[PDB]
């Protein structure tokens, strides 16, 4: 079969979600070796202008008022078969949320959008930093979806179904999704799991139950995602064992 | 009551300047503005209003209630950069204990008062205690970066040397005290505009109950528009008590006419961006107040 | 003179573009390198958040570099607000800033050596393929990068963005068996770096004994003086950085202004010469306009009226009077930077006590006082300026040091051919996202 | 070897001459630059007075840098006396300083252009004549140093000699108007000295793409390396300087001797060699005796046994560390100079505040206890010392830029044809009565 072709396209983000997919070393170049190829990506590579790509990590978000940047976002939907918002800024906005223009020397530059306000999403990446061995699964599962057997897409299909479901259910992310969605809910059991996962420690458990520094968080989604009651798909995660062997296999020398 | 398209809904519209000589020292034009509210304030329509008053910041204005004939005139002059003057509106009826509000500012926040009082969200004693609004014409606005930007890059001046300010015949005039001139093309500094001033489809502070301006009259002098039986029963009044010099609008050049023409490109142009935001993405549009 | 334009740049980080006048040869006589990226404002939306907050919003500037705005931040809040950190949090900051430059080294030697050749040849480096010596060199950065992005994981909490760093220190101290562990991948790392930076040193040397490169078939004559400037240098330290609290401070904030790109930038001109064939999508149509003092997205800082340099040659010149200029040096100095980030490591280990304590009693809210902190990036000094109120940041302002640079850069691109003016953009490890901020 | 001189020297300001030895080819073997302006004996002069009149005295020295003199000797005597003076004191001083700075510095500019070439053409710039381009860069220049001498009067009293420093601080403060003048003036100033900078630059990089120059018909090589020499470099600050009051002076007294021309310039020699046509008069007739030794009018200062190299590039190679050196580098770091004096004059008019105190509440008047100031003058470092006691100057001493230079020069006079041996000299910006005092 054929590599499948991959791009990375930066909008208004930091680099660090192309740094997490670079921090799985060997895997990393393991994928690019024997699955995909990198047909784009500034940072690493001279191919100047977006081509046609079967799978688009998109990082970062959409400043409204940079012409260029409108463009790109939307070139890069006419090209690419499968879009992903890689990391919070491109799923959520994330600190691009706070952004409100008045600094040199664009003051005009204000408003920001999540990608997925202005092109159709159909896989996200959440986290701020994203953890490298949910961006190496999400490709090696687009891989399988692409170009194996009717047994391999049906598995890829069903693991990557809750990562489309959440960049249908919006472009926001906050420490109060854990309310909204959870707690509010009754669905709240106290595991602890989103204090793990905040990055910023803005998450404490006061009796049990989560305790939010909003105006320590940095709006990226992370605990929501991480929590094992906003989506647990029973098909996928209780057979751990086995996705883990497949998953390790594709990666073996 | 005429219903101009471009203009809003008005009684009359005629060119005036106050005649009290002191308040005309620093006005940026004929005074419309300070000499309606201070009139306002001794006549008992209002006993406050809010203003922008002198901030922190040479060239920032800062929103306040004025309460004196003193603190009001100290707000003379037109500041080119954004005045968040509702931020008062509600405390001016607690602490402040005011019976009568006076607003003043651009046509935005007029807008703003005329929604606070039929939509008031958690703006309890707003509605029935707002009792008075100038409003300015007003094309755009800008940030103080941008302001500064303008003034220090593209003029070359000294922020701490500049007497007065003037957008007009296509350029971006500064005085200094010690009497020398500068000018901007316009076309440098749409960069500097504020986004938000791109879906604004009002000109001469259509919602006010008096809207007042530059463009139309003389240097010196104000295009005033008496809107609102509340706008009209303090304008009658003032002239009748001598506060004012006018003159038909339609016997004053430019006049209504340059009016009309510039109010017209601001709404086609800002309507235009409204309708792209409506296609702005790929299936996907941004959010329009207006829908 | 004609004007071609390169946009985007790439094998940098972020979204640039060169501007450049050449003449009747194809020499540059005046290039703009300007960054297009869009302003995200972090100085402007820090102003009314929490003094915790704006460290943490700080870091999403960048993550190749996200430990020097943490630090840098952390410590003008401490500046501002008279906070003095217990020494092993001082300990476990100096770790995670030199396993951090580690990584970041790295990472550039991946971004560069497509443009170098392996020694003797005329074949230039491809990493990608699955050829030697191609593929085992890419191995050792891959491990170099995974030491050092773990060790910043375990004093810092996360590699990316790290979560240890607050006002007044730590949040955590580190185990017996975490730091046995830092130093063990630090022994490791020891004989990788030096392996590695003996490397680099001979391709950059054999690149100095080359006549030309070849740039998209066409070879390209390489200047002598490739990269010259006249703008000096500015660094703080040889490793960690300075700040307001301490009795000598080595950065003065009395030699510094800000202005807008319009001092120092180009103003509007048209592109009148283009090439399709350049790898790999051409440059900018002839016909369109360009304004660089409009178009720039950063300020322009300068230290007595002028741009500097800033980065591992600004800090070897001023604290070793290293006595070399330009594209091939700058190289070399960077290259040289690793052994010391290994050995500090180690040092900062033997001293650090697991035991000790790592937040101090007491942070005080601020009284509005103006603090600073220097932190000396893998790209250069870092300063970030702050006043603290009441728990409050009531003023920010942050010197980024590829900021810095661009001008400096632009200046440095007098002589050479247009078609390796990236050439002389890549020895500066430029950081876009970081310099726009 | 022969000897021809050149006597007097033409461009620069006051009275000195060039005495060379030259193999046979006439290059310089050994020059000898000194001065021969009577000395007026400032130094000895002083003793006995009060200290109020020691610094006008000493401004009197010379007239395109008084503000140096003013300022440096004023603040040996507030020194000796351990006075504090005034935050807007100060200020007005610094304002005053960067003024004078602007002036000089455009001032060398109308000195040195003759020698210079219209870019890209074998045409000398000729300033006097009312063609182009030379009548509208004397304009920008005219108006340049006109904004320089009002902002010094205005802050300073006189723009020669200025009245208004004294011991304590100032005669007066500035009134609210005065203020917004200067500013006015400034941001006038600073797109002037930009663009003049610019055009400098351009100048000077045509100047060392050349091969040749022509000097009264002749074409005279123009060599790679002129005006190297090896003595280093010595500067105490960017912009103003430093005192003894300091807490860390940037001036080391402990590393200074002043020595006689004795020990460095030569003994007797005899002119075996002379050119009528040298513009405009020709040299020194053949069979003059000459003895630099003896003849010379300065003393020789030294840092570290050794003479050094003051001024502009003295300030670039110390703070940022400029890299370059010689006669092309000496004349780059000059205009590189320009912005920080206007940027400087902008944020001190931002500080100033015109009701705020301008002299010390009590001036002390001294117990014979040493103090020293230095003031960085256009030219280099300027340092007064003096013992003050019972307000009379018991004890003054000058050790003035030039006579820096003036044996710095004059090794930096090997390998030059002695037709350029005048170029090499106009680049340390030479003022003769300020070296001799
Ligand atoms: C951004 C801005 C844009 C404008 N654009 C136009 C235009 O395009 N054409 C035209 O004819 N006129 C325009 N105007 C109005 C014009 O410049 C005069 O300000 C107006 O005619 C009032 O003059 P006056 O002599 O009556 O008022 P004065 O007696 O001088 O009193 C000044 C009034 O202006 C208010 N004010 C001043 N600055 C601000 C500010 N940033 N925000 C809110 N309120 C403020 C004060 O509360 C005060 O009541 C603009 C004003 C502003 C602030
Ligand atoms: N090194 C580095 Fe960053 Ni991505 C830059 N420039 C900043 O501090
Ligand atoms: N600059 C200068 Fe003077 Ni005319 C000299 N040398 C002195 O201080
Ligand atoms: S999600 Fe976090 S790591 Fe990714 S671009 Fe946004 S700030 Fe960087
Ligand atoms: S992760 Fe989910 S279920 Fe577990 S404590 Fe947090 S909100 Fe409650
Ligand atoms: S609380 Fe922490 S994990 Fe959840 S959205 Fe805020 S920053 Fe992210
Ligand atoms: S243009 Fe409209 S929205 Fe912008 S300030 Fe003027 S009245 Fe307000
Ligand atoms: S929506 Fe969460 S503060
Ligand atoms: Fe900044
Ligand atoms: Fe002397
Ligand atoms: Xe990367
Ligand atoms: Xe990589
Ligand atoms: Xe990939
Ligand atoms: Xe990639
Ligand atoms: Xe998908
Ligand atoms: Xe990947
Ligand atoms: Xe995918």
């Amino acid at each position: 079969t054929n590599k499948i072709k991959i791009g990375h396209v930066h909008m208004s983000g930091c680099t660090g979600c192309l740094v997490s997919l670079a921090d799985n070393n060997l895997g990393l170049i393991k994928i690019l070796d024997d699955y995909a190829d990198l047909v784009y990506c500034l940072t690493l590579a001279d191919v100047r202008h977006i081509p046609e790509m079967d799978v688009a990590l998109v990082e970062g978000s959409v400043c409204l008022q940079d012409h260029e940047s409108v463009e790109d976002i939307k070139e890069t939907r006419k090209k690419s078969k499968i879009v992903v918002a890689l990391g919070s800024c491109a799923c959520y906005g994330n600190i691009t949320r706070f952004s409100r223009g008045g600094q040199h020397n664009q003051p005009q530059h204000e408003s920001y959008l999540p990608i997925g306000d202005l092109i159709d999403v159909d896989v996200y990446i959440p986290g701020c930093p994203p953890s490298p061995e949910l961006i190496r699964n999400v490709a090696v599962m687009a891989y399988l979806l692409l170009e194996g057997n009717e047994e391999q897409k049906e598995l890829a299909g069903k693991y990557l179904k809750p990562l489309m479901d959440l960049a249908k259910r919006g472009t926001s992310g906050c420490f109060c999704d854990l309310m909204y969605d959870v707690i509010n809910q009754g669905l709240c059991m106290g595991c602890g799991t989103c204090a793990a996962s905040c990055p910023v420690h803005a998450i404490t458990l006061e009796f049990g139950k989560p305790q939010g520094e909003r105006d320590l968080c940095i709006k990226c989604g992370s605990c929501y995602g991480a929590c094992p009651r906003s989506f647990f798909n029973l098909d996928v995660i209780s057979e751990f064992e086995n996705i883990s062997e497949i998953i390790a296999k594709a990666l073996k020398d | 009551m005429i219903e101009d398209p471009y203009l809003g809904k008005y009684v009359t519209c005629v060119s005036a300047r106050s005649t009290d000589k002191e308040i005309l020292k620093k006005a940026q034009d004929g005074g419309i503005a300070t000499a309606l509210m201070v009139y306002a304030l001794e006549e008992g329509f209002i006993d406050g209003t809010i203003v922008a008053g002198e901030g922190d910041k040479p060239w920032q204005p800062k929103p306040v209630v004025a309460m004196t004939r003193e603190d009001i005139l100290k707000a003379r002059g037109t500041r080119y950069n954004i005045s968040p003057q509702i931020s008062w509106l509600k405390e001016a009826t607690r602490s402040f204990g005011l019976d009568k509000v006076g607003v003043t500012g651009v046509c935005c926040q007029m807008q703003a008062v005329r929604k606070a009082q039929l939509y008031p969200i958690n703006m309890r004693d707003v509605p029935g205690k707002v009792a008075f609004t100038v409003g300015l014409f007003c094309m755009e606005n800008f940030s103080y970066k941008s302001l500064q930007s303008i003034v220090e890059d593209h003029a070359n001046q000294s922020l701490g040397s500049v007497k007065k300010m003037e957008i007009t015949k296509g350029k971006f005039w500064v005085y200094t005290e010690r009497g020398n001139v500068a000018t901007v093309p316009l076309k440098a500094t749409h960069k500097y505009e504020q986004p938000g001033c791109h879906v604004c489809l009002d000109y001469v502070s259509n919602l006010a109950d008096i809207s007042t301006g530059s463009v139309g009259s003389p240097d010196g002098w104000s295009t005033v528009f008496i809107r609102t039986k509340v706008g009209n029963e303090i304008w009658s009044k003032a002239v009748a008590d001598g506060m004012f010099e006018t003159k038909p609008i339609e016997e004053v050049k430019p006049g209504l006419d340059l009016l009309r023409k510039l109010a017209k490109e601001k709404i086609d142009k800002n309507q235009k961006t409204v309708e792209e935001r409506k296609t702005f993405g790929i299936n996907k549009g941004l959010r329009n107040p207006y829908a | 003179t004609k004007v071609v334009e390169i946009s985007p740049t790439t094998r940098l980080e972020g979204h640039s573009k060169l501007t450049l006048k050449v003449n009747d040869q194809g020499i540059v006589e005046r290039g703009d390198w300007l960054s297009i990226t869009p302003v995200r404002g972090i100085e402007k939306l820090a102003i009314g958040k929490t003094m915790e907050q704006v460290p943490k919003i700080a870091s999403r500037v960048c993550g190749i570099c996200p430990i020097a705005h943490t630090l840098a931040s952390t410590e003008a809040m401490e500046a501002s607000i008279g906070c003095e950190i217990p020494t092993d949090a001082k300990l476990l900051r100096i770790i995670l800033h030199a396993a951090n430059r580690i990584h970041s080294h790295a990472l550039h030697n991946i971004l560069i050596l497509p443009d170098f050749y392996i020694p003797g040849t005329e074949k230039k480096f491809n990493l990608f393929a699955n050829e030697q010596p191609a593929r085992s060199v890419m191995a050792r950065i891959v491990r170099i990068r995974e030491i050092a992005q773990t060790i910043a994981a375990i004093a810092g909490g996360e590699a990316i963005h790290p979560s240890n760093p607050r006002i007044g220190g730590m949040y955590h101290n580190v185990s017996p068996r975490a730091k046995q562990k830092m130093a063990d991948l630090a022994k490791e790392c020891l004989v990788l770096v030096h392996e590695q930076m003996e490397f680099m040193l001979d391709v950059i040397r054999n690149m100095q004994n080359r006549e030309f490169v070849e740039v998209g078939g066409k070879q390209i004559p390489l200047p002598k003086k490739l990269g010259y400037h006249n703008q000096g240098v500015m660094a703080t330290a040889p490793m960690y950085g300075s700040s307001s609290l301490d009795d000598n401070p080595t950065w003065d904030f009395t030699r510094w202004k800000e202005t807008r790109p319009w001092d120092w930038y180009m103003g509007e001109v048209t592109i009148d010469l283009e090439d399709p064939s350049y790898p790999i999508g051409g440059t900018t149509k002839v016909g369109t306009k360009a304004n660089p003092q409009m178009e720039s997205c950063t300020g322009v800082p300068t230290y007595d009226g002028q741009p500097v340099e800033v980065g591992p040659r600004a800090r070897l010149a001023t604290f070793k009077n290293f006595d070399e200029k330009g594209t091939f040096a700058q190289h070399i100095a960077r290259q040289m930077e690793y052994p010391d980030c290994c050995y500090t490591i180690l040092n900062c280990l033997d001293n650090l006590n697991t035991s000790g304590k790592v937040l101090a009693d007491h942070i005080p809210q601020g009284d509005g006082s103006m603090g600073w902190a220097a932190n000396e990036a893998p790209r250069g000094s870092n300063i970030h300026l702050a006043r603290v109120k009441d728990g409050k940041v009531r003023w920010y302002d942050m010197l980024v040091p590829t900021t810095w640079n661009f001008p400096t850069c632009s200046r440095a691109l007098t002589g050479a051919p247009w078609q390796i003016a990236e050439m002389v953009v890549r020895a500066y490890d430029p950081c876009v996202s970081c310099a726009t901020h």
